[PDB]
Order: C-alpha cells, then structure tokens, then sequence
C-alpha cells in the first residue's frame, strides 16, 4: 500500500494509518520526586538580561513564537541574538522548536553559534485523522522539529499527536517526557513558556506569563549541596 | 527516452556534463559517518566537489542525510547552488504498520533543495511524511519516485549512488554497483561516444 498515493487520493496523511501510538513507571517516578517545585518568572526576553537566570541550566527548552505558527512573533534574527551560552552549564543540552521552513537551517546556525552540536532531530508528526502553504514549500509541511543539541564532554525521536486546532501554538507534552527520561540533570530552563506550560522540576521564563514566584537565591539552593550533581532520576539524599 | 538507463562508474571520476540538464536530481550518497561501512565512502572534501551544478538549471534536488550528514549535506546542499526548502521524513515502519545514540531512530531523512527558478511543477500535490516498510539495508522507499513523478511528470530525472533497484523510467542512474553501461536518449548516446570513444571512466 503506497500511503504518498492514498493521501493525494483521500486526503488522509500516510501518518494517520501508523500504529501503536517492564515499566519505566519507577524511573517516572525517581523524576518526580526529584523535581524542584515549579518555578515562573514573567520576563519580556527581548529586553530582558538573561545572566540574571541563575544558576546555569542542565538543559534548556527554548520555544520562541515563530511567525510560521500563526496563520509579538519572533524572527530567526531574534532568536539567534540571544545570548543562550552566558547561561548554559558547561556539559549541557538544548532542545530548539524550529517550526518547519527556514527554522530547520537557521536553528542548527544558533546551536553552533551558542556552542552545542546537534545529537538528535526530534520530529513532532501531526496526524490529521480528525480533517482529511510557504511559497517556496514543494510539500505539504505535516511536522514540526525540536533539535537537540549538546555541549561538553528508551525513546524514539518521533512523537505523533493530531494535528492541533488552528491558532493553538502548543507543542505536545510529550517532549519534556523525552527530556525527563534522558536523566540530564535538574536545572531545567524552558524559554517562552506559558501559565500552561509551567511544570514540576521546570524553571519557565516567557513574556506572557501572568504572575512570577522565581528567586534566584532559592531556586540555587534546591542544587546546593549534597544536591548539586543529580541527574534528576535518583533517589533524594537524606537528611537529619 | 522513457526506459529505465544507467551508467556503472565512479561518480568521482565521470563527465557528468555529457548527461544534459535534469528537471529533478536525487542522491543517497555514502557519505563518510565515522565507521567502518560495508561499502566505500566519499570524503567531505569529494562530496563537496562533485560536479552537481552541471547537472541543473531550474529544478529541484532530493539529498537523503543521516548523522552528521544531516548538516555536511546542507554544506553540500548550498556549495552546489541550492536553497533548502523542505524536509522529507521517512517514517520506517513494518508490515504491520508499527515503527521499528540517545534516542532509537524511527526516520530518515531526506532534504529538498531547488535550483533556479522551477516552473510548472505540482508544489502541494504530496506532504513531507513517507510511511512505508523496510526493505534490504539502506534501501530508500519506492515511494519516493512517485511523489517526484506527481511533482515534475515526465520530465528527466537523474539519481546519483543508485543501485539496481533504483533504475526507474524517466531516470537515469548512476552508481558503481549497477550492471555495466544501459543508455537509450541518443542526445546522450552520442555524447557519451564522444567523450568516451574505448567506453572507460579513468
Ligand atoms: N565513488 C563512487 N561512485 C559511484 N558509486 C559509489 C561510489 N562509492 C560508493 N558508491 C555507491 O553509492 C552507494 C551508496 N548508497 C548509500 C546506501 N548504502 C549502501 N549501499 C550499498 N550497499 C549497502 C549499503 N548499506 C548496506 N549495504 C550492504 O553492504 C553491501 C556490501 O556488503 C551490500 O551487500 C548491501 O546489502 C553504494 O552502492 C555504494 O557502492
Ligand atoms: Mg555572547
């Protein structure tokens, strides 16, 4: 069965016919014990310092509103000025949203322009079971990709969801469960996140975040010591 | 000429420029990720000079990546002339319809350049996901050659690396796994005589 046919016949994208979607469950569980309450800080991050975002992050989220998702946005210019490397941890990882146009090439310049190289091309397939484009498109575009990328020294990169409604921006959940389960460490940073992404063992800065809790002196002294080197999938350590 | 053709030879090495000009290019290119590979490889450096402008004028290129070759095939990709404007997925299933260094790896992926200025081509007609079974190892889906077919029908079309079972009509196909020397446009004929009278690649 050729699915590229059906789907110039019925409409139906060749994603909608894919299947299938011990126990991990404990490690799920190791990571929410070990998560940091959620913390938020509304911050307009174009005219904001970010070196006041302490102390460096384990893994970074970084979602900036691109134009493509709409059909204050922000450009690839934008994106590729921020200063992303003055607060990464030396070995730490990034995973970027880069839509699915120009974002594909200008998103692994801003990796190696903030020091990471790319390990993984994560791809968000969106079905379109429910209901069965850029000028320079050949294609119809039917993903979105979350590049991953790595400084210093159980999952597939697949996720599949339905195609969300027009103007809803949201990416699917399920990639801070990849990110969860790589056991990176647990300063966790997501950059242009919202009231409903905000998330246990998450730091979520972004303009449109209605209140703010985040302090950087406690939010340093969840990883003060002995704390300061979990990988976010062990047992606590014990006190008194 | 419609049928299938094809050309035995080191690509490194042949004159492409006795081919004409191609309203689609695509490659599945060994490209060198470090290891130790049951076929041989092409350097960087060999990769980037291969003569892929020649080849073009106004039309689109079809550049299967993996590893490292996901950013070494955009170098190429722009060296040779073109800009990228989609992103085929491959989503490598079983019969059954299931999927098969940090993550395990359900994809290939495939970059789609355009030279020029096309025209007359169905841009819309397919999207960017491929789902469809594995065959032997590093066998591309057959799918592909009718998603280029809809796009640029009947026009020439030539794939660099291919083997046997990449041989399609409207295609030529070059690679140093296929059977010898298949050529069948007499523009072509004629111009392969010439440059290659003893019928030799050196
Ligand atoms: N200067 C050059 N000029 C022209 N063509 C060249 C070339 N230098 C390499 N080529 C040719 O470009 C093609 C590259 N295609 C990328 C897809 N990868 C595989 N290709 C072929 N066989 C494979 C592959 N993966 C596993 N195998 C298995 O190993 C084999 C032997 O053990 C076989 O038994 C398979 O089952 C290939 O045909 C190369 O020969
Ligand atoms: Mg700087």
């Amino acid at each position: 069965n050729d699915y590229c046919q059906h789907f110039v016949d019925t409409g139906h994208r060749p994603q909608n016919f894919i299947r299938d979607v011990e126990l991990i469950r404990l490690k799920d569980e190791l990571i929410a014990k070990s998560n940091t309450p959620p913390m938020y800080l509304q911050a307009d991050i174009e005219a904001f310092d970010i070196r006041e975002l302490t102390p460096k992050f384990d893994v970074i989220l970084l979602e900036p509103p691109l134009e493509e998702y709409y059909r204050k946005c922000w450009t690839w210019d934008d994106i590729m000025k921020l200063e992303i490397d003055e607060i990464a941890a030396p070995r730490s990882f990034i995973f970027l949203w880069c839509g699915s146009g120009e974002g594909l090439d200008l998103g692994r310049v801003c990796l190696r322009k903030w020091g990471y190289r790319r390990c993984e091309d994560i791809c968000w397939i969106k079905t379109n079971k429910n209901n069965p484009l850029d000028p320079k498109a050949v294609f119809q575009r039917t993903k979105e990709h979350c590049l991953m990328g790595i400084k210093g020294t159980v999952d597939i990169d697949l996720i599949i969801t339905e195609e969300p409604e027009i103007g809803n921006i949201e990416k699917p959940v399920e990639i801070f469960h990849i990110i969860e389960h790589f056991c990176l460490g647990r300063r966790r940073l997501h950059l242009f996140g919202r009231d409903s992404t905000i998330r246990p063992g998450w730091l979520t800065v972004g303009p449109t975040l209605t209140n703010s809790n985040y302090n950087a002196e406690t939010y340093a002294s969840y990883f003060s010591a002995p704390n300061s080197y979990l990988t976010g999938c062990t047992e606590e350590i014990e006190r008194l | 000429l419609f049928p299938p053709q094809w050309i035995c030879c080191d690509i490194r090495y042949l004159d492409v420029s006795i081919l004409g000009k191609f309203a689609v290019v695509m490659a599945d290119p060994p490209w060198d990720i470090h290891m130790e590979l049951p076929y041989g490889t092409l350097t960087d450096d060999e990769m980037r000079r291969l003569n892929i402008p020649v080849l073009q004028d106004d039309g689109f290129l079809f550049l299967w990546v993996t590893g490292r070759a996901m950013e070494l095939g955009r170098e190429c990709l722009n060296l040779w002339g073109y800009e990228r404007v989609d992103e085929i997925i491959w989503v490598k299933t079983n019969q059954l319809q299931r999927i098969i260094h940090w993550l395990n790896h359900g994809k290939e992926h495939c970059l789609v350049g355009v030279k020029g200025n096309p025209q007359g081509f169905n841009q819309g007609l397919d999207c960017d996901v491929i789902v469809a079974e594995v065959r032997s190892t590093s066998h591309k889906p057959d799918e592909i050659y009718g998603m280029i077919e809809r796009l640029s029908p009947g026009t020439r079309k030539i794939e660099l690396f291919g083997r046997p079972h990449n041989v399609q009509p409207n295609w030529i196909t070059l690679g140093n796994q296929l059977d010898g020397i298949h050529l069948l446009d007499p523009d072509v004929v004629a111009r392969f005589k010439q440059r290659y009278p003893d019928g030799i690649i050196s």
